[PDB]
């Protein structure tokens, strides 16, 4: 059944210009990724959560280039986010986890239906 | 700021989309078969006088849900409808394409270029010139033959195809 495949820390990227924006914390689930944001604010530290269905959800390996470097992309309308692991081997791990979750999602349900 | 011309390979497994993009990026090409995920890359170029980033997404010809299909189309601003001069199942499959690529976009005059790969293996053709000539007339789009491996027209048809994605944006704006 449901489960927590797989978690961390990261740092969000603008994706057109690359700015860098704030650290995020994404939770991996058997059929959904959960990215939660914290954005302090004057007086309102705001936050934002994001659910991503893996069956919706578009992963993109960015290729590294100087001002980018361990960095993966999510896109699903009308977003699209850019994240930079802290090294080469998290980036790896998410792109494994993200493919294998989805694998498993999709002959889940070939079994199913 | 330098502008952001976002190309999108679209095209049948194997027509040779991520060659195209490998020889563009690094003027390289290797004979051996790798399939493709989800691939991003970005380069600075020159753009007739104008120094600007190009980003092409490369990805699999072949994608399980029409929503991340959907995702990848709706991200870029100009696609290269690749399909192999040796394969014609890969060239008829071309419609299908633009039609998605079409409803997703909503614009009848989204920058695209209908692009014949492998035009080295001339021996093995499978789709003649005329026949995919008419079809891009009747789609109202450029035609071009091209090798990723011999580099013929390979940087053509990015920079055309980045000038119909800049003439939209001067318009659109
Ligand atoms: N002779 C020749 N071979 C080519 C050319 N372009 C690609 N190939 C070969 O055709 C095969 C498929 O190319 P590839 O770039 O992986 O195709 P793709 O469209 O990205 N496939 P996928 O969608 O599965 O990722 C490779 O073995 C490659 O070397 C070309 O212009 N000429
Ligand atoms: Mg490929």
């Amino acid at each position: 059944g449901q489960y927590l495949v797989y978690n961390g820390d990261l740092v969000e990227y603008e994706a057109d210009h690359m700015a860098q924006l704030q650290r995020v914390h994404g939770f991996l689930m058997n059929d959904c990724l959960l990215v939660a944001t914290w954005l302090p604010q004057r007086r309102g530290m705001y936050r934002y959560n994001a659910l991503y269905p893996l069956d919706r959800l578009a992963v993109v390996n960015v290729k590294d280039n100087p001002p980018m470097k361990d960095m993966f992309k999510l896109l699903m309308f009308p977003e699209s986010r850019i994240f930079q692991a802290e090294n080469a081997k998290i980036k790896r791990e998410w792109l494994e986890v993200l493919e294998e979750t989805k694998r498993a999602l999709s002959d889940k349900r070939r079994r199913e239906q | 700021s330098l502008a952001l011309h976002k190309v999108i390979m679209v095209g049948s497994g194997g027509v040779g989309k991520s060659a195209l993009t490998l020889q563009f990026m690094y003027d390289e090409f290797v004979e051996d078969y790798e399939p493709t995920k989800a691939d991003s890359y970005r380069k600075k170029v020159v753009l007739d006088g104008e120094e600007v980033q190009i980003d092409i997404l490369d990805t699999a010809g072949l994608e399980d849900y029409a929503a991340i299909r959907d995702n990848y189309f709706r991200s870029g601003e100009g696609f290269l409808c690749v399909f192999s001069i040796t394969e014609m199942e890969s060239f008829a499959a071309t419609a299908d394409f633009r039609e998605q690529i079409l409803r997703v976009k909503e614009d009848e005059n989204v920058p695209f270029l209908l692009v014949g790969n492998k035009s080295d293996l001339e021996d093995k053709r499978q789709v003649s010139v005329e026949e995919a000539k008419n079809r891009a007339e009747q789609w109202n789009v450029n035609y071009v033959e091209t090798s990723a491996k011999t580099r013929a027209n390979v940087d053509k048809v990015f920079f055309d195809l980045m000038r119909e994605i800049r003439a939209r944006k001067m318009e659109d704006s």
